[PDB]
RNA sequence: CCAGCCCUAGAACAGGGCACA
């Protein structure tokens, strides 16, 4: 028998110039409220260990994943859902993202739970930026684009291309929709506005802007020693 | 979140789910304390212009974490004894409707994709 | 690599005289920027 | 003699007042480290256990919410009770305060001196501890009664557990009918005139008068409220920290009262916990980092997988 | 209820608030010093501290530039932010302005008045509150207590 | 003890904080 030779890497820190960039998971950022920080270390050092047992791996919304999820009344034990993630929300234990998939005409969204003990492994096969942090717009998209193949093969990709965003615009139902994409708080890019609504219908959705908010300098949270503090802390955690 | 007068969709092959008519499947009364339906509650519905039970198979409203959330509001249509109407069902069911099966059983050995 | 400052230009909606002058400013630019004699007298003249 | 108003700051100097903040600093820290070791400088007899014992409770710091799953898959959520600075300031005997029950006071996190009135301050001088915020009383027995001066500790409690949870409700404000009591209003625009959200009829022609019962706008949420059989799940020992089942009443980083769950369905598990209080000098064994409960989902977990 | 609420309403809605203050700014970046009323200037010095910080960002910031575009509204104080304020504000952190409650308004309104300055000006200094001397009573008491407290050590 | 300053406390008056940092 014989065995073909691998394809190792050629990078040559020479001729290009290619520097690392860290990665914070978004669970990790605390809230704005008054709570005591104590609270958020204890929570920490609770997803820290939680991580250790289970890879959670880097994703962003519009990434495609599949996560196999332990169901006791399934005939195997484990059940897998491949989905699109639309959202990514909650802060400490509690953070869930939402997948989405449409499964023979009907679309489903899961709510999972990133440190629910119920997860068996979660697997990127895309990992893939997109040009909206919520593409919750996919309800009142065309199908197509919440179709996937569940039984897609995992792509590889490799650190020099920094998480490609896909630019791509998105068709649209009829109106109404399950929300007003078009007003200015949403603030929405990834719907080609163009081919279905009309110049006095965007003239009337610009009335609801409030261009102060850029510019309130008092709303922004700055979190440069909090994120620094939980790196620190992820890196003593990840030497223990 | 399934409450009088909504207007469900029928998922299951039946003569009655599949023949078109002038006014869609509403609901009439929901068999619970509260007037509100969730996944596994039977219902009262007027199709085609004549009372039919139904069981409630799948919402548009966020439930419980882990929990599949569909686009429509699915309902299998159900006799009066407790049996489907319908052959097949060809759109996916939650998986937690097997937890009770001693009253969904032969209304779950017709289901076909579960999610 | 360069500083991008915008004009010291007075405001355009304020009630400053130098604001009035602005005003007056701009519409003796879309003076200057009509095309036709005919268009030219009429903003010239329309105020009475 | 006009006397006038003074506080701490107003004749002290630039230079004086980091010194006396210091100064206060290391006077607190040794008076603190002073009674830690409550079970040898001279502790009251222990008295072993009995069917009809109480035991005394704590004062924690409502840190917040998370989540905790079971090892049946469920997730439920606990409350982040942090127990500060918890000593027990007097006892007063059973006879003097009820005839039934002896009553001990246990005090909360420390405060600053500069804010107490003279005879808090003399109390706590006399005492050998600095001042604390919320001061509360817990009906104990005979013999479960501690020394004045004794610190307390989470490990008072022990994982898997029913608690009692009494403090200051989040205060509304003076609210109105609808949101105090749960009142429905009128119809929004069928030609109602100013009445969208008033009580209505509030009693009856013949009476010609109202009855004291009568729900009317007023103060919501000020007001001291209890939370019945809180099952305790997890007890982190480094920090002094509670996770209790449920929601607790009050906002964040308020002082809560903790005791035992006086629940009738729970009157004898006190057998098997440490019936005066928690000594971790008496062990002389350090005890773990968390104590959990035989159904939580520890953080180190083979992610439970059903068979 | 109004828990957990930072800025105060002003003026006649949100825009108009952020126009007030945006005033207040443009005036307090103009004069080094200035009189409004406590309300006003309390909710103003926290703006007034994070442009002074967008102004220690850099000049070839284009998120800076545009915010200062944005808030001061004479578009000769942009370079005056750059070149004075900002140079002027290296080794300090976070103490660039200072708020005082002056007496009430004069007039019948009898208002809560403040000053705000930034600190640093070429103008006459405010009278501060000065503490008192170490050679007061007490302050010699204390002062006495902390030599005995040195020399215990 | 309550001048002032904050508040998850409040119409006003009340009530809780202002030493760690
Ligand atoms: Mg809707
Ligand atoms: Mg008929
Ligand atoms: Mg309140
Ligand atoms: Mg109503
Ligand atoms: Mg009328
Ligand atoms: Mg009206
Ligand atoms: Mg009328
Ligand atoms: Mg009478
Ligand atoms: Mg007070």
């Amino acid at each position: 028998a014989f065995q073909p030779p691998p394809k190792p890497v050629i990078v040559d820190k020479r001729r290009p110039q290619r520097p690392e960039t860290r990665f914070l998971s978004p669970e990790f950022i605390p809230p704005r409220g008054r709570t005591n920080p104590l609270k958020f270390q204890i929570e920490r050092k609770d997803m820290l260990e939680r991580r250790k047992i289970l890879h959670i791996p880097e994703f962003y919304v519009g990434s495609i994943l599949r996560v196999t999820t332990a169901d006791p009344y399934a005939s195997a034990k484990t059940s897998q859902f491949l989905g699109i993630c639309i959202q990514r929300s909650g802060s400490g234990l509690g953070a869930t993202f939402i997948l989405r998939n449409t499964i023979e005409g009907q679309g489903v969204e899961i709510c999972f739970e990133l440190y629910n003990p119920r997860i068996q492994e979660i697997q990127v096969v895309k990992l893939e930026k997109r040009l909206d942090n919520s593409l919750l717009y996919l309800r009142d998209a065309l199908p197509e684009y919440s179709t996937f193949d569940v039984n897609m093969k995992p792509i590889t990709q490799e650190f020099n291309q920094e998480v490609p965003v896909n630019q791509l615009k998105v068709k649209m139902k009829p109106k109404p929709w399950s929300k007003r994409w078009e007003r200015p708080k949403f603030n929405i890019k990834g719907i080609r506005f163009d081919l279905c609504l009309t110049e006095e219908q965007m003239r009337e959705a610009q009335k609801w802007s409030q261009p102060w908010l850029e510019f309130d300098m008092m709303r922004e949270y700055d979190t440069s020693k909090i994120e620094a503090a939980i790196w620190d802390e992820i890196e003593a955690s990840k030497n223990s | 979140a399934i409450q009088k007068m909504t207007r469900v969709r029928v998922v299951d092959n039946s003569a009655l789910g599949t023949t078109p008519y002038h006014r869609p499947p509403r609901c009439i009364h929901v068999y619970n304390k509260t007037g509100v339906g969730k996944v596994g509650d039977r219902i009262l519905l007027a199709i085609r212009g004549q009372k039919k039970k139904a069981l409630i198979v799948g919402h548009r409203m966020p439930g419980p974490r882990m929990t599949p959330r569909f686009d429509s509001n699915n309902v299998v249509l159900l006799e009066d004894n407790g049996n489907p109407v319908g052959t097949r069902i060809k759109t996916p069911i939650p998986s937690s409707l097997r937890q009770r099966e001693g009253e969904f059983s032969k209304v779950l050995a017709i289901a076909q994709n579960f999610v | 690599p360069v500083a991008r400052y915008p004009p010291i230009v007075a405001s355009l909606t304020a009630k400053s005289k130098a604001a009035r002058q602005r005003r007056v400013e701009q519409w003796q630019a879309t003076v200057h920027a009509a095309k036709s004699v005919d268009e030219k007298l009429r903003i010239l003249t329309k105020m009475q | 003699h006009g006397k006038s108003v003074t506080w701490w700051d107003e004749h002290l100097s630039e230079e004086n007042v980091p010194f006396v903040k210091q100064l206060v600093s290391d006077e607190n820290k040794a008076q603190l480290a002073s009674k830690l070791c409550p079970l040898k400088d001279e502790p009251w007899p222990i008295h072993p256990w009995e069917p009809g014992s109480s035991r005394v409770g704590l004062i924690a710091l409502k840190l917040g919410m998370m989540p905790l799953w079971t090892k049946d898959g469920q997730k439920h959520v606990v409350t982040l009770l942090q127990v500060q600075d918890c000593h027990v300031l007097k006892y007063t005997p059973k006879e003097n305060h009820n005839g039934r029950m002896a009553a001990l006071t246990v005090g909360g996190k420390t405060v600053s001196h500069f804010h107490k009135s003279a005879s808090i301050l003399e109390f706590y001088q006399e005492l050998g501890l600095p001042p604390k915020q919320k001061v509360k009383i817990f009906n104990v027995t005979e013999n479960a009664v501690i020394k004045p001066g004794t610190p307390l500790y989470a490990a008072h409690f022990r994982p898997g557990q029913y608690v009692d949870v009494t403090a200051k409700t989040i205060g509304k404000g003076f609210q109105g009918v609808m949101r105090r009591w749960g009142f429905k209003g009128q119809p929004a625009t069928h030609g109602q005139t100013k009445t969208h959200r008033r009580p209505g009829a509030i009693s009856t022609g013949d009476v010609a008068r109202v009855w004291p019962g009568t729900k009317m706008p007023g103060q919501l949420g000020n007001i001291d409220r209890t939370a019945f059989g809180l099952k305790v799940w997890r007890i982190n020992t480094k920090h002094n920290i509670i996770y209790v089942n449920g929601s607790v009443p009050g906002h964040k980083n308020c002082l809560v009262k903790i005791k035992d769950s006086k629940l009738p369905a729970y009157k004898d598990f006190c057998k098997n916990l440490p019936f005066p209080t928690y000594f971790p000098d008496g062990d002389e064994e350090a005890l773990p980092e968390d104590l959990y409960d035989e159904n939580v989902c520890q953080p180190g977990a083979p992610s439970i997988t059903f068979t | 209820i109004s828990h957990g609420r930072v800025f105060r309403r002003l003026g006649l809605g949100p825009e108009s608030r952020i126009h007030l203050l945006q005033n207040l700014l443009t005036g307090l970046v103009r004069h080094e010093r200035i009189e409004a009323s406590w309300a006003r200037v309390d909710e103003l010095r926290g703006y007034a501290e994070k442009l002074i910080d967008y102004g220690k960002l850099g000049d070839t910031n284009e998120r800076a530039m545009r915010m200062a575009d944005f808030w001061l509204t004479e578009k000769d104080l942009i370079p005056k932010l750059f070149q004075v304020l900002a140079p002027r504000f290296q080794g300090q952190n976070g103490g660039y302005t200072r708020m005082l409650q002056i007496p009430n308004r004069n007039e019948q309104d009898r208002a809560k008045m403040a000053v705000i300055e930034y600190k640093g000006n070429c103008l006459p200094p405010l009278p501060l509150p000065r503490r008192d001397s170490n050679l007061t009573l007490l302050n010699q008491l204390l002062q006495g207590l902390r030599q005995d407290q040195e020399a215990s050590s």
